[PDB]
Order: C-alpha cells, then sequence, then structure tokens
C-alpha cells in the first residue's frame, strides 16, 4: 500500500488545528 | 542477513525504561543499517513524488525519546505513513539510536517511510555539532565514515499529490525548475553555495523583500512574495520545512503559504519549546499533533 509515485491543501475550523500531548519529562 | 525485526524490537523495547537508556546494536547491525538504506535511497528518485496521506515531522536532533513519543502519538509505522524532513543528529545525546531507528523503519517498510536529508547529514557539519563525538565514543571513527557514505545518498525534496512541497532548509535563488533538483547526482557533499546549499540551508524571513543575507554565514533569507511566486509559478499550495526552532512546534508564514516544522521539544534542554507534526490526511487537509512536557 504504497504511497511513492486535483486535491486542495485545505485546514480545518480553528479549534480542530492542534492537537496536545503532554507529557512527563525527567 | 539483516535481522531488521530484532534491531527494531530492541530500539523500541527501551520505550518508558530507566531515563536516558541507550540502546547499543553491534556495529555490524548498523553497518548492514546504512549499507541497505544507501541502496534504498539511490533506488527512489532524489525528488519524492508522495501520495497524501502521510505525517510529516521536523528537526529530531538525537533526542531519541522525543522521536519514540512521536510514534506513539502518530502512530508506530506502519500504521501512519511518515516523511522526515532532515537533522536526525548532532546537539542530542543519542544520534545513534535516533538514526538506527529511522533507517531501519526505511527498510522496513521502504514506500511508506520517508527521509529528506538536512544540514546535519553532512560530514563537516556533524562532525562538530556531536555526532561524530558519538561515534567515537561508543563506536569508532569507521563508523562515522560509513554513516557518511549513507548521508551522502539521502533525497532532498518530496511533492505531497502535486501540491506541499518539502525540504529541509527553503527556496532557492537557484530553483526555476524541479528538473534541477531531479537532476542532483548522488552521492554528494552538500556544497557551500549553490542550490543544494539552498535547499538544506535558507530560511523564511518576514523583514527580508526578495532574497537576503542570511545571518547563519550560508545560504539566503527569502521573503513572503517569493513564495507567492514560486507557488504560483508551480502550482503549489504550500511549503512545508524545518530548520528552525519553533515555540509552538510548528509555525506559519506568509498567510499559511509555507509551515515550518520542529519536532525535538525543548530543543537542547534550553529552549521552551513544543515538538509537532503535520498529518496530512487523503483530502490534504492539514492539521498539526503538538508534543511538550507537562509544567
Ligand atoms: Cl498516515
Ligand atoms: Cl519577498
Ligand atoms: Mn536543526
Ligand atoms: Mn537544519
Amino acid at each position: 500500500k504504497g504511497i511513492l509515485k486535483r486535491k486542495n491543501v485545505h485546514w480545518p475550523e480553528e479549534g480542530k488545528l492542534r492537537e496536545y500531548f503532554y507529557f512527563e519529562l525527567d | 542477513s539483516l535481522n531488521l525485526d530484532s534491531i527494531i524490537g530492541r530500539l523500541l523495547e527501551v520505550q518508558g525504561s530507566r531515563p536516558g537508556k541507550n540502546v547499543q546494536l553491534t556495529e555490524n547491525e548498523i553497518r548492514g543499517l546504512c549499507l541497505k538504506s544507501r541502496e534504498i535511497f539511490l533506488s527512489q528518485p532524489i525528488l519524492l513524488e508522495l501520495e497524501a496521506p502521510l505525517k510529516i515531522c521536523g528537526d529530531i536532533h538525537g533526542q531519541y525519546y522525543d522521536l519514540l513519543r512521536l510514534f506513539e502519538y502518530g502512530g508506530f509505522p506502519p500504521e501512519s505513513n511518515y516523511l522526515f524532513l532532515g537533522d536526525y543528529v548532532d546537539r542530542g545525546k543519542q544520534s545513534l539510536e535516533t538514526i538506527c531507528l529511522l533507517l531501519a523503519y526505511k527498510i522496513k517498510y521502504p514506500e511508506n517511510f520517508f527521509l529528506l536529508r538536512g544540514n546535519h547529514e553532512c560530514a563537516s557539519i556533524n562532525r562538530i555539532y556531536g555526532f561524530y563525538d558519538e561515534c567515537k565514543r561508543r563506536y569508532n571513527i569507521k563508523l562515522w565514515k560509513t554513516f557518511t557514505d549513507c548521508f551522502n545518498c539521502l533525497p532532498i525534496a518530496a511533492i505531497v499529490d502535486e501540491k506541499i512541497f518539502c525540504c529541509h532548509g527553503g527556496l532557492s535563488p537557484d530553483l526555476q525548475s524541479m528538473e534541477q533538483i531531479r537532476r542532483i547526482m548522488r552521492p554528494t557533499d552538500v556544497p557551500d553555495q549553490g542550490l543544494l546549499c539552498d535547499l538544506l540551508w535558507s530560511d523564511p524571513d518576514k523583514d527580508v523583500q526578495g532574497w537576503g543575507e542570511n545571518d547563519r554565514g550560508v545560504s539566503f533569507t527569502f521573503g513572503a512574495e517569493v513564495v507567492a511566486k514560486f507557488l504560483h509559478k508551480h502550482d503549489l499550495d504550500l511549503i512545508c520545512r524545518a530548520h528552525q526552532v519553533v515555540e509552538d512546534g510548528y509555525e506559519f508564514f506568509a498567510k499559511r503559504q509555507l509551515v515550518t516544522l520542529f519536532s525535538a521539544p525543548n530543543y537542547c534542554g534550553e529552549f521552551d519549546n513544543a515538538g509537532a507534526m503535520m498529518s496530512v490526511d487523503e483530502t490534504l487537509m492539514c492539521s498539526f499533533q503538538i508534543l511538550k512536557p507537562a509544567d
């Protein structure tokens, strides 16, 4: 199912643009 | 000959382990990763033409446990497709684990996992900024030279679905046609000036009109109108690049015509930046996954 070889780039609504992941640093 | 699954398993088994724990592969295993990935790099084009969906990541700089977090949150290969934009080595403490996992995944999933060259995949840079010292301490000088021969064959740019142009650094005043990238022969070092140098070294700048001198002492800056003209001329929608630390892990330029990605949070232990990757779905809907230490 490889991805090496007309669409348009678009963006979500502002509240769905970023998904955050927090982690504990040591 | 290459016990590729064994290597990957040993690289992944330190996840969550004692903080900073090394994974020490054998030198033959590492030489095998370099040799087999080099073959694959040379068999694939230097300008990768890719289809969505995929996740795009910026600089890692040897922060191995942040790379593992990227995969944990983005999906371990082959659950997600990946394009990395370069700067795997130097500055961090675990350049070797970082590059070995990336090369192993390139060999394991060669048409679903991709690595571009950054300006630190260059012997005259990474001799100084950490990678050679790590190789000499943990292996030997011959292995560092083996890495250099592998890095000299990395591809230089990618275009996703004819709309997203990807490279480590940025545009070049010498880039008129994509054919000029396709004509670059490998193996090659990174020159001190010219197209290949600029693709790995240039930066966008909000204050320059046209092309300016780059504060790095190498290559150029380019302004927002350079970006607009390039996109229009080549029927592209977006430039996606890395190379600069940005506080939120990603940063837009020129009204979303360019984005900078940086994937090493709290870079060097000195900055308080997040890392980000950009997900591109099948319709080229683009969003960001942001990795940050809790505060
Ligand atoms: Cl994906
Ligand atoms: Cl400009
Ligand atoms: Mn960098
Ligand atoms: Mn860089």
